[PDB]
Order: C-alpha cells, then sequence, then structure tokens
C-alpha cells in the first residue's frame, strides 16, 4: 500500500513517474540519478504500468532508459542494480554499433520494445522513487484430452497475449504442442466470437491469426508454439488432445406506492426459512410478479 | 332462486341466465349464467291421477295421521312419500291447488334423530325447512315447499297418499362441535389435525375416484348442511394448498382467478362443478366449521 507523491505510480514497493522534459541522454542522466533513480525493468507487471500509461504511449515518439556498457565488448549493465532478468527487444533491430563509450537505449513501439538509439536528441524518459502475474494466477495441467471440461480461457487484450506467451514459453521447451483459446461457435454459421460456457456477447478487439489459418467454417482454434508462436491456430475441435492455461390492502397486505409498485418482502427471523428473490417466480408468477421494478 | 353454490356474489361481453337439469337431482331447478351468444332450448311462456308413472289420491276430509293411514289402506294405498324433486315440486302445486297443507307420510323410532320412509329406499333428496324447528318428530309440506317439522297427531283439512374412512390409502373424519374462531384461517389447520395423531396432513386430491367417494359420503347427515369446503387458500401469493407441495387437480371455474385476498371460498358442487367465491364479509362460517366437512 506504499503510496507516493503526485503522480508516481507504485508496484510492489517503488514507484514510477514520466518526466514531461525533452532532453539528451546525459542531461536524463544527471537530472534522475530530482533526488529519483531511472527506470529498469525486472518483472512482468512494470510493463503493463508503462505500457497503460504515457498518454496513449505516444505511439510516434521514444523513451528512454538508462543503460550502460564502457569495457569492450559489449556488455549491458545497469546503472543502479545487477539483476538482469528481462530483455524486450524489438523484432529485429539490436542496433548494436561497431564501438562506442556512451551507450543507451529506448522504448519504441506501443509494445514497448527495446531499441539503441543514437541518443543524440532530446526526448521524454521515465524515473522512479521508493505460476502467478500480480492481480491473477494462471494455472496449468498435465494432461487434457477432452476439449474445455474444468476451464474456459478467455483474452481480452494484446499484453495479456504476450504474458500468456511468455509463460508458456518459460513452461514449453520442444515443438509438436497446442493450446486451447476461448474462440469457437457451436451454431455452425461462420461468426467467431469469444467463446465462453454461455452469455458471451461482446465485440471481438484484436486478433493474430497467420497467413492462412482458417479453412473451416466452425470448430475450436488451438495455439502452438513451434515456430508461429503467439498466434491463433485452426484444427476440429471434436476430438482433439490438447491442453489448456486456466486463468486463476383486502386482508393482511402492506405496501405502497412511491416506486408504482405493490410489494411483498419478508424478515430475516420471524421467517421459517432464509427466502430471497431467486425462486419467487415459482410463487409469485401466478399473479404477474417479476423482481423488483424500479423506475 | 340463486342457489349460491354455481354464483360469485361479491362486490363487483354480455351474461345471460339459464335453468340447468342434473338428472334426477336432489337440486333440480338451479340457475347458472354463461353467454347466451349459443343455442338452448325453450320450453315455457306464460300468458295472462297419474304422474310420472306414479298414482296419488287427495282426501279433504280432516283427520289424524294414523286415522288417514287407516282410511287408505283400504284402498291398497301408502301415505305420501318425497324422494325425487318432481314429485315434490307436483304434491307441492297439488297442495297449493288444494289451499291447505295435508298429511306427509312417514315416521322416526328414536326421538326425530333417525327420519326413515315407509318405502325402505336409501335417502337421496332433503329439502328441511329450518334448523331450531326441529320439536317433534314428524313434517308436514309447508306453502313455501319445504318440510316444517312439527307433531302430524292433529287435524289438517286433508291427505294425500300414492302408490308406485379408510378409502385409497387415506382416512378421513367428522367433527361436529360449535366453534367461534373468526380469524387467522390460514396458519393454524395443519397444527389443529397434526395434534390429533402424526403423519396428518390437510386433504388433498391426487386421485380421480375420492370425489364421488366423498359426495356419496356427503349425503348421510345434511340436514342442515348444503355447502362443501375445500383446503385452498392464500398461499405463496398464489392459490394452492396449506402444505409445501405443488398442485396438479386444477380447481378453477372459467377464466383465470385473481384473487389477491388472505382467504376466499372453495366449494364443491353437487355433480363436482369447480367453484370459486370471493367474500367479503365473514357471515359464511356456519357452514365452515361447525357442522361441515373438516
Amino acid at each position: 500500500d506504499t503510496r507516493c507523491d503526485a503522480g508516481w505510480l507504485p508496484n510492489n514497493g517503488f514507484c514510477y513517474l514520466l518526466v514531461n522534459e525533452s532532453n539528451s541522454w546525459d542531461k536524463a542522466h544527471a537530472k534522475c540519478k530530482f533526488s529519483s533513480d531511472l527506470i529498469s525493468i525486472h518483472s512482468l507487471a512494470d510493463v503493463e504500468v508503462v505500457v497503460t500509461k504515457l498518454h496513449n504511449e505516444d505511439i510516434k515518439e521514444e523513451v528512454w532508459i538508462g543503460l550502460k556498457n564502457i569495457n569492450i565488448p559489449t556488455l549491458f549493465q545497469w546503472s543502479d542494480g545487477t539483476e538482469v532478468t528481462l530483455t524486450y527487444w524489438d523484432e529485429n533491430e539490436p542496433n548494436v554499433p561497431y564501438n562506442k563509450t556512451p551507450n543507451c537505449v529506448s522504448y519504441l513501439g506501443e509494445l514497448g520494445q527495446w531499441k539503441v538509439q543514437s541518443c543524440e536528441e532530446k526526448l521524454k524518459y521515465v524515473c522512479k522513487r521508493k505460476k502467478r502475474h500480480g492481480e491473477t494466477c494462471y494455472k496449468i495441467y498435465e494432461d487434457e484430452v477432452p476439449f474445455g471440461t474444468n476451464c474456459n480461457l478467455t483474452i481480452t487484450s494484446r499484453f495479456e497475449q504476450e504474458y500468456l506467451n511468455d509463460l508458456m514459453k518459460k513452461y514449453d521447451k520442444s515443438l509438436r504442442k497446442y493450446f486451447w483459446t476461448g474462440l469457437r461457435d457451436v451454431d455452425s454459421c461462420g461468426e467467431y466470437n469469444w467463446a465462453t460456457v454461455g452469455g458471451r456477447r461482446r465485440a471481438v478487439t484484436f486478433s493474430n491469426w497467420n497467413f492462412l489459418e482458417p479453412a473451416s467454417p466452425g470448430g475450436c482454434v488451438a495455439m502452438s508454439t513451434g515456430k508461429s508462436v503467439g498466434k491463433w491456430e485452426v484444427k476440429d475441435c471434436r476430438s482433439f488432445k490438447a491442453l489448456s492455461i486456466c486463468k486463476k390492502c383486502p386482508e393482511g397486505w402492506q405496501s405502497f406506492p412511491a416506486s408504482l409498485s405493490c410489494y411483498k418482502v419478508f424478515h430475516a427471523e420471524r421467517i421459517v426459512r432464509k427466502r430471497n428473490w431467486e425462486e419467487a417466480e415459482r410463487f409469485c408468477q401466478a399473479l404477474g410478479a417479476h423482481l423488483s421494478s424500479f423506475s | 332462486n340463486f342457489h349460491p353454490l354455481l354464483v360469485s356474489g361479491r362486490l363487483r361481453r354480455y351474461h345471460c341466465a339459464l335453468i340447468l337439469n342434473l338428472q334426477k337431482s336432489p337440486f333440480t331447478g338451479t340457475w347458472n349464467f354463461t353467454s347466451c351468444s349459443e343455442r338452448h332450448f325453450v320450453s315455457l311462456c306464460q300468458k295472462y291421477v297419474k304422474y310420472l308413472n306414479n298414482l296419488y289420491k287427495i282426501i279433504p276430509k280432516t283427520l289424524t295421521w294414523h286415522s288417514a293411514k287407516r282410511e287408505c289402506l283400504k284402498s291398497n294405498m301408502q301415505l305420501v312419500s318425497i324422494t325425487d324433486p318432481y314429485q315434490q315440486a307436483f304434491l307441492s302445486v297439488q297442495a297449493l291447488l288444494h289451499n291447505s297443507s295435508l298429511w306427509i307420510g312417514l315416521f322416526s323410532q328414536d326421538d326425530e334423530l333417525n327420519f326413515g320412509w315407509s318405502d325402505g329406499k336409501r335417502l337421496h333428496f332433503s329439502r328441511w325447512a329450518e334448523t331450531n324447528g326441529q320439536l317433534e318428530d314428524c313434517v308436514v309440506l309447508d306453502t313455501d315447499g319445504f318440510w316444517k317439522t312439527v307433531d302430524c297427531n292433529d287435524n289438517q283439512p286433508g291427505a294425500i297418499c300414492y302408490y308406485s374412512i379408510p378409502f385409497q390409502n387415506c382416512c378421513y373424519n367428522f367433527i361436529i362441535t360449535k366453534n367461534r374462531h373468526m380469524a387467522t384461517t390460514q396458519d393454524e389447520v395443519h397444527t389443529k389435525c397434526q395434534k390429533l395423531n402424526p403423519k396428518s396432513h390437510i386433504l388433498s386430491i391426487r386421485d380421480e375416484k375420492e370425489n364421488n367417494f366423498v359426495l356419496e359420503q356427503l349425503l348421510y347427515f345434511n340436514y342442515m348442511a348444503s355447502w362443501v369446503m375445500l383446503g385452498i387458500t392464500y398461499r405463496n401469493k398464489s392459490l394452492m394448498w396449506f402444505d409445501k407441495t405443488p398442485l396438479s387437480y386444477t380447481h378453477w371455474r372459467a377464466g383465470r382467478p385473481t384473487i389477491k385476498n388472505e382467504k376466499f371460498l372453495a366449494g364443491l358442487s353437487t355433480d363436482g362443478f369447480w367453484d370459486i367465491q370471493t367474500f367479503k364479509v365473514i357471515e359464511e362460517a356456519v357452514y365452515f366449521h361447525q357442522h361441515s366437512i373438516l
């Protein structure tokens, strides 16, 4: 519950804040090293914190991050710390020059990839102040021959797809393996929407298909990770062994017309058994009665 | 002449009335009401002895009951006996044409508790007059067409003489007492008849032959009993039984009743016509617990 001062969003003790200043790499290294420290990526949730902030990420812009390298050959080490665990670079521009004493690195793109610019211009940056994901868990089973008998995985955004992708890549080490996603249709018409166990009517926002995946007017799609990693594979779901990850007043009447309806409620002590509005349709519907009708 | 069993009378598409015959029933001549867009029969039009396989003889002599019996016995004749509504109406109209109250032939055995005709035929007709009139053990046909209970050891201006319980895995009971409780009559009956013996629920209809059985059992002590009660009351904002069980055999007359009151009158007809009557006064409870089916 660590709360910071007017803008620094916290996550597990520390908090971040983006500065609205456009300056070079040396001035940024001199400003937040303000009594602050530059940003360092160590987990998966902070990537979400960086992507959801930054004013729609300012798609056509770049963000700084402090990475230094003085000795040759190339050897990246953080300015404050040595916990090198996560590297998220663009595919695939390493931008590693021949030889240069000052090194720099920048968030590019909406996904938040890492690139190596010349850091001779002025740009914005972020600095700090002093399985599971952070809000929900993700469990996987040993074998799943049937199709979704215990869980039905549902996805909403692209970052959740990236998170499940890196989770399954940390789990998977070989090819020839399939997964399950919430995308199927039982009407055999062709419309594809976010599948569920009944009662799903949301509109599809994002989709990652291959060059030519869909060749069947139905079925339940899959997810492979051999070469086409992170994309939706299509295949029939009649009997297909594939695992899946699960996110873890005449007489005796009382009423009032202030709601334009005659009510009938009971207490919690004078009654025989605790009564609610659930099964009232078995008893009150004989008089044309329904739920609490307030305008 | 609206007998309160087939018509709903309370605080209130044309309505037209007719007379219904029920194939020699003890309540012949009932008035029903329906839509008169259909076709029916017309029999009578009003402007300004042998009868129905029976024979009748009237004597205008003034004499007692046994004297009239001896007077009719010489010609092989027996005193009158009312067991059908048609012959009852004929006897009444003949008495009115004679303009007098004539003798009726019958006798009891034990202090006017078990009345019986002189033919030996099971009782199937009752047209008594009043309850607080049983002073003696004889009856006389009056002008209004009822049976005034008096002693016929008198001198009438004439006489007439004619010539021609365990059942289906359930046990019932009849209570003849006096009660005055006229409040909270929807949550006491179960605890009332449960104290008598365990496993005793209110009468529920789950078969089809119990109605005829209780109908044949009803006309045994119907001297002052004419209505039949039911166990259908206001339960769970609906018209159901007292126990926590749904209803299967519908007992509605027509349309769809929407009685929202805490109680009403579910009655059984003479033939089995399902009848519901909404009440505004509680002065129909005579007839609810004293001499009725509980």
